[PDB]
């Protein structure tokens, strides 16, 4: 799965050669970046419960019909709202997973793989989840270069949504 | 499948479905901190990669001398070049294992079906792991030795560099 | 071998690869239909040859 | 659509002229007996002599040929067919049993025709044989 | 493109043989349904303008927020409602096209090919168009076996939507 | 790939006799009931995508650890994996009702299914709880008469449900 | 094996899609003709023993040397005449098989597959069997559209012979 | 691959209007004239191998140097080469009468055939002397008043012969 | 085309290596026999006109119906007998061609390639031509090792006929 | 493995046909050549011990540093000189093997396959072995056509060295 340490391996393995100094450079880059990436993981893990209920009530604001229309798909009764905090709470897990991995791999393999297939069948509009993630990237309270770090992977999930 | 130290502590954490704990991140912070040493270890092995293989072949064949004598499976010339074409593939994937930091990329290539071909071909399987140990005796001698480098304990890397060779010898013998 | 007749001729200039065994003759046409033409132009560019002309048929 | 599941690869040891080439293509795929009289296609033979259709393109027709489908695709199981398909074009039996199984689900969704197209598309297959060269044992 | 007369050809062409009685069986069979299929084409062409504005105001009922939310994608102002009758009016064209062709070919090539790519980018939820097509299949006023005929291709566009 | 028409040929070839008159009276009833068979088939495929998710509102709600963290339907590719081949059951059951004999279904759909389902690690028995939930929704649609001439297709309904029971037996 | 119901399946299976109305339409066509095809099966099964010995003595007329020349291949010996009614009697079986199947499949798989290989080795001239089949298509006594039905498959075996 | 049904769609898509009622009355005659096409088509394919050798003898008896030593139909695989694709004319003309439009004919026999026939050195004009001899035998079989019932096939016969004339124009 | 000098080339060309002593040895073998093969060419060229009319009247003996039955395929009138000496006279050409080439190449490329296709279409039974070639191999009057050499290629055409 | 009798087989096996006269001719050539090739085998086997120590002391002449420089590869002490007569004595074995086989096969499979891989790793310069083989081809004392026979395979090992 996609990781800068893995991407050095799978490039050098398909050539059948050893690890050159070029394969090594990708690994070297991760340590300096990875020091600021683990700063972004603790910023999201400590503020996790504020961010989930901060998000799942922000999507109810811009889409008020989602709490009103009676359907299995919509979040009309409590069972949808129970599956609301599950789904949005699944996003902050994988975002924090792809932070400490350094790559988009866990985001590529757990979340966005086959997302167009599932949202068409269950009629979950992807405009809902992109509205929650814009709330997360503006309200995580992170600062410095770590604020850039979470901001890529959130925005990478945004582009894969649309 | 290709896994890491960074990705394997994700993959079991996905199977339990929880957020990553703070003591796992303090564990990975030591991996980044101990990360610089890992790059250096790989660099010295790959720069002395071709020098290890023949110096192991100066004992892999001298200790069991019927192998290159007429009748042995290292006798003819293509055959002899066959156990240098894949003596180095042990080093090609052990160096991938030290780079990734976990032996999960080692066990798909040198450990997966290697013990099956080595009775299908007719080669002595146990006569490989006498010399992969002779590689490990020369690999940790080069990695351990310090010339013009700052000195820090490399025991964690070295003990478990030698664990990758012992896994490389166990699934062949 | 294309479900429908939508075939475009392709002319590559100079194909670099293992030149004796893999590409014995450069500057030859490849006759690929419409379905794989997305795939085919990525195959030519991996070797490094450049397209001259693309003529339908 | 969805990316293939990662499967472990087992270690492997392997890892007048115009008329003859046509026979060679037929021989690997049909194992001599199958060509018979009926299986042979006039159009494929003409294209090779004509050279309008490439050899890589030539094989796809044979793979997707109706005669081939009845003989191998219908009788054999999807899992067996994936293993069966590998010997003629790739020339190598699959290294990992799990990998063969992974290929089978994909074969069912796109059909027999879909699976054959995929093999040509894969980077390993094209590189190993080449468009000009007929498929050979590895 | 996919047609029962075409499907007899492309099957017999890849086999390099002539037209057997098995390819020639379909043509005889096709005419009997094609006699009732052209009945369904005149039923939709004559009632075309009633069915489009019958549909584009039915989708505004079940989704009232689509006329209220200000977005390029939504049908808030008149430009969306101008593109409303264009899009739903495009559907009744291709449904009438696949009626007289007998196959799903024109439906497969003009409408549903790459529909998951376009609805993700422009954020057009496919739950909108399936609500219009349920209004068409219930309000075309067609009867008999021709009422079955339009009902397959409408429902075939429904399954390709979701 | 066999049929009702071709299987009564294939055993008749193995005994090497001409086809008897009561076999042709049997096939004459097969042609006679052919129109009814076609109608049932079109209703399944037109409600094909509506069946699968409505089975997935119960396949996962009844065994809720499967999508909870740890289950084999947990992550998103894994979830799309049991919708990419929940429909392949419907893709080949509808081929079986069209052919009229389950020999098409056996060769591809269930020949190697029970072997992969212990190689992957998926619960094999947790498939056949929901293929039964497909059959409860498939024969509910195929029997209901909406805008259709009154007719009796009861025989098809029982041996339509026999194809689902064969589809559940070789997985469980 | 080749059947209009099978040809609908193998076309739709290689695309990986469901049964459209274009595969379904093909099946409908087969039924109209299958009602007249089973008429042709009973016409050949009831007159089976008249047609075989009507044929194997008609080929002896046009080829009188076949009963005179002493050869293994030749039918001059009783053993050949025993293998005469076997071979010509095999033809009326497969013709009646391809009648009730509706396609040329059983004719394609049992009879004509590899027929050029076998007739070259055993020196059986294919001009013999085509002379028997012309006797069958003129003396079956069938009438109407069913007389057309047996006349295709007999003539399809003729073209595969030469 | 186009049709009569699909080509009147394809120009109607290019103008972007609904299909008019007089186009549907045109297609209603095509369905009505549809049965005749099948009858004509089945007689050609059943006498398909009988046409080629009968057409072929004239093709070689009229220009007798072609099989005499020196001609391009001289040796035995060269002779089997102009029977392996004399029938491909019949293989695609019968596809054209089935589809009812010559747009499937012009991609296979008319597209690059006049280019190979110059490079090859085989005479191109010596093909279209015998494709006319096929048309003289094809419309003699299709229009024979034997069996079935009397009907007007004149329209079909003239535009069956138009497909042979298109098949002779792009080779000569 | 197939020749022992050619077969040394095409074997060494597909390996991409030079001419070894193993390809060289094969060439020498062809040359040595070739001294006795050209003896067989003059024995057939000088007796050519005796052998053709010796053969085409021997086939009329064993098959007397071939001069009696009215059919183009048959040699009833003079036009068949004109095409009789053409066809049998074509055989002695290619047999003499494959003699001096040393291989079966000219026999493989001019005569027997696609012979099963042509004899099925024109209904020429291959039992006719094998009866003429048995007359040639017994009446060429050749002796010694050249008699052995001439026979192989005649008998090679016999096996390709049947 | 490569032999003129084998090369006749593998050529005829990949075509799927019998042994023609062209495949056979190569075998015939070997016997005349093979009569003079076995003359060359006894000339090298009887003079074997003179030729090995004649060679391994001729290479010490042109390369005097090979007995002086202390290295594992170099023949400084007695261990190298023990491996000297082993290696050069291995060459006269395979040369005598490829003599009686008639082809370069045993030379191709035992000696020169992968020789560029081994000489790069152990730093054995191939200019050493080519100097010994020039001593063998000039001092075997063979005469006549047999003197040509050993002279090809010695020179074939020379070209594969460089
Ligand atoms: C470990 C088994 C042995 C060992 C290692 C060791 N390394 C260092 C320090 C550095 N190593 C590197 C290496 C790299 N930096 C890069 O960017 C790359 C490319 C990917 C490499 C190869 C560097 C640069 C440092 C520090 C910075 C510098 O050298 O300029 C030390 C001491 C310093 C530290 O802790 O980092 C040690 C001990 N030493 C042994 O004795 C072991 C046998
Ligand atoms: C591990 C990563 C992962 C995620 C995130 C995931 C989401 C996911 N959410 C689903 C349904 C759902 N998703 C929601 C969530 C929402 N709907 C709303 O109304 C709100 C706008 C929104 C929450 C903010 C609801 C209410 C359902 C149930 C809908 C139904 O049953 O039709 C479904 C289909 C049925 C299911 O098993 O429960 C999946 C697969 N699956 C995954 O594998
Ligand atoms: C048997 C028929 C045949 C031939 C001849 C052949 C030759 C051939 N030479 C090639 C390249 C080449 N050939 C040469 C040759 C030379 N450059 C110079 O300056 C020298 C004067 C000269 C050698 C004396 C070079 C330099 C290249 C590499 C060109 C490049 O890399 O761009 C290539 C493609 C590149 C490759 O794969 O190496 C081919 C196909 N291929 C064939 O199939
Ligand atoms: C990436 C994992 C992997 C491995 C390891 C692998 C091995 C492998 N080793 C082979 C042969 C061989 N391997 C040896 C090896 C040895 N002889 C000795 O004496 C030593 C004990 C030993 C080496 C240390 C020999 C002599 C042959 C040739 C045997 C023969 O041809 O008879 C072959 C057949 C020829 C070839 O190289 O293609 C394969 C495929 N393939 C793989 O994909
Ligand atoms: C020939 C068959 C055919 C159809 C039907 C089709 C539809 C189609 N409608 C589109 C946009 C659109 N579609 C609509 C329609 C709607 N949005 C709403 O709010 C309403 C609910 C609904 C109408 C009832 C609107 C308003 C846009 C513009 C959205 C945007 O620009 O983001 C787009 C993307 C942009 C474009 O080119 O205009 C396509 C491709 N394309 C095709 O090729
Ligand atoms: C044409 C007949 C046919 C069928 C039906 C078939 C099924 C099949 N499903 C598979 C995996 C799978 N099957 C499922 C399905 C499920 N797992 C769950 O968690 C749910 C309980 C259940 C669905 C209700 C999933 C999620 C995978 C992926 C598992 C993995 O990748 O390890 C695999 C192995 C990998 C693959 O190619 O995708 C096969 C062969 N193959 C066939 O050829
Ligand atoms: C392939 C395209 C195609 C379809 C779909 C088709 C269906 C079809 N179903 C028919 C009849 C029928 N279909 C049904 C079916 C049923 N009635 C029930 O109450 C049951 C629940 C159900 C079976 C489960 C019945 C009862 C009839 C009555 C007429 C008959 O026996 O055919 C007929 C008779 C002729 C007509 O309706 O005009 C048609 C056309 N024909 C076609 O050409
Ligand atoms: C199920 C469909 C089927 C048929 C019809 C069939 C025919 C068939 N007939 C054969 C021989 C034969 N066929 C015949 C028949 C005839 N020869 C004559 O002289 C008469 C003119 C003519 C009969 C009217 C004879 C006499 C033999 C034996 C010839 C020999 O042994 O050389 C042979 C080769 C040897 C054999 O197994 O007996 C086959 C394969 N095989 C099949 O699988
Ligand atoms: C007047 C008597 C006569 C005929 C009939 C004739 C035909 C003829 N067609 C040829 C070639 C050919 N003919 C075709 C035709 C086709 N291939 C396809 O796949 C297409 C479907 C189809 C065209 C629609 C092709 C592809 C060739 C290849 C060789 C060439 O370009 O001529 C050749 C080349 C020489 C040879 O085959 O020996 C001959 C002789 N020559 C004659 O003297
Ligand atoms: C000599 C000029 C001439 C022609 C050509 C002719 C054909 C002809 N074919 C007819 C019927 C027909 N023709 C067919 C033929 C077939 N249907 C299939 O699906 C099969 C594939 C195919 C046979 C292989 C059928 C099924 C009918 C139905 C009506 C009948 O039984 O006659 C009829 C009935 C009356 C009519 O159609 O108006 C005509 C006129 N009549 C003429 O006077
Ligand atoms: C260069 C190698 C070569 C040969 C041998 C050859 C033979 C050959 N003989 C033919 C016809 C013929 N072959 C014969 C010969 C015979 N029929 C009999 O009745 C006798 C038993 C027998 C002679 C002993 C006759 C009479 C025809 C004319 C038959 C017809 O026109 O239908 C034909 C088809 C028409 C033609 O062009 O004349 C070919 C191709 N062609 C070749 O390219
Ligand atoms: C059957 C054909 C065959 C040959 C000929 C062969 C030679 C061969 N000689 C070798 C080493 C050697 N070769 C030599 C020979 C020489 N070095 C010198 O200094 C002298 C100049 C020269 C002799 C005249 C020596 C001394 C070694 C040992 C070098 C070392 O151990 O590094 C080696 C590598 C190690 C070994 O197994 O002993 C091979 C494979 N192998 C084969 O399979």
């Amino acid at each position: 799965v996609k990781t800068p340490i893995t991407e050095a391996i799978a490039a050098a393995d398909t050539q059948g050669r050893f690890l050159g100094n070029t394969e090594l450079q990708s690994a070297r880059g991760r340590y300096e970046r990875a020091a600021a990436s683990l700063e972004a993981a603790r910023g999201l893990t400590s503020n996790a419960q504020r961010l989930i209920d901060g998000a799942t009530q922000a999507v109810y604001q811009k889409f008020p019909y989602t709490t009103q229309t009676p359907g299995p798909q919509f979040a009309a009764d409590s069972r949808g709202k129970s599956k609301c905090a599950r789904d949005v709470g699944h996003y902050l897990r994988i975002i924090t997973y792809s932070l400490v991995a350094g790559g988009t791999g866990p985001l590529d393999e757990y979340l966005i793989a086959g997302l167009a297939e599932i949202n068409s069948t269950f009629d979950l509009s992807p405009s809902w989840y992109v509205e929650a993630l814009k709330h997360i990237k503006a309200n995580h309270g992170l600062s410095g270069q770590a604020a850039n770090e979470a901001n890529t992977y959130i925005d990478y999930a945004i582009n894969a949504l649309s | 499948m290709t896994l890491d130290v960074f990705t394997k502590v994700v993959s079991q954490a996905d199977s339990r479905g929880e957020f990553l704990s703070n003591e796992q991140l303090d564990a990975l912070a030591n991996v980044v901190k101990e990360g610089n040493k890992r790059l250096d270890v790989v660099n010295r092995i790959t720069s002395n990669a071709s020098a290890i293989v023949t110096n192991a072949a100066r004992a892999l064949f001298e200790e069991q001398p019927q192998l290159i004598a007429p009748g042995g499976n290292a006798y003819t010339n293509r055959r002899m070049a066959a156990c240098l074409r894949d003596m180095e593939i042990i080093l090609r994937y052990v160096t991938y294992a030290i780079l990734a930091g976990d032996a999960s990329v080692l066990d798909d290539r040198c450990l997966n079906g290697l013990r099956e071909t080595y009775q299908a071909l007719g080669t002595p399987g146990s006569s490989v792991a006498v010399g992969v140990q002779k590689m490990k005796d020369a690999a940790v001698g080069i990695a351990n030795d310090p010339n013009g480098i700052t000195k820090g304990d490399c025991s964690q890397l070295i003990s478990e560099v030698a664990s990758y060779f012992d896994r490389a010898a166990a699934a062949v013998g | 071998v294309g479900e429908g007749d939508r075939v475009y001729r392709l002319e590559v200039t100079g194909i670099r690869s293992p030149g004796y065994p893999s590409v014995r003759r450069s500057s030859t046409v490849f006759i690929v239909p419409y379905e794989r033409l997305s795939d085919k132009i990525q195959q030519v560019h991996k070797q490094g040859g450049k397209i001259v002309s693309v003529t339908s048929a | 659509s969805i990316p293939l599941l990662e499967y472990a690869p087992s270690s492997q040891n392997q890892r007048a002229d115009v008329d003859a080439i046509i026979w060679a293509g037929y021989r690997q795929i049909f194992s001599e007996h199958l060509i018979i009289k009926s299986n042979r296609q006039s159009f494929l033979e003409s294209q090779l002599r004509n050279r309008a259709i490439n050899v890589r393109d030539f094989i796809r027709g044979l793979g997707k040929s109706e005669v081939y489908r009845t003989q191998v695709a219908d009788l054999n199981s999807n899992y067996r067919l994936v293993d069966i398909t590998l010997k003629r074009f790739l020339g190598r039996a699959a290294y990992n049993q799990d990998e063969e199984i992974a290929w089978s689900i994909v074969i069912g969704s796109q059909g027999l025709h879909g699976f054959i197209d995929a093999l040509l598309d894969s980077d390993e297959y094209r590189e190993n044989f080449g468009d000009d060269i007929v498929p050979y044992q590895r």
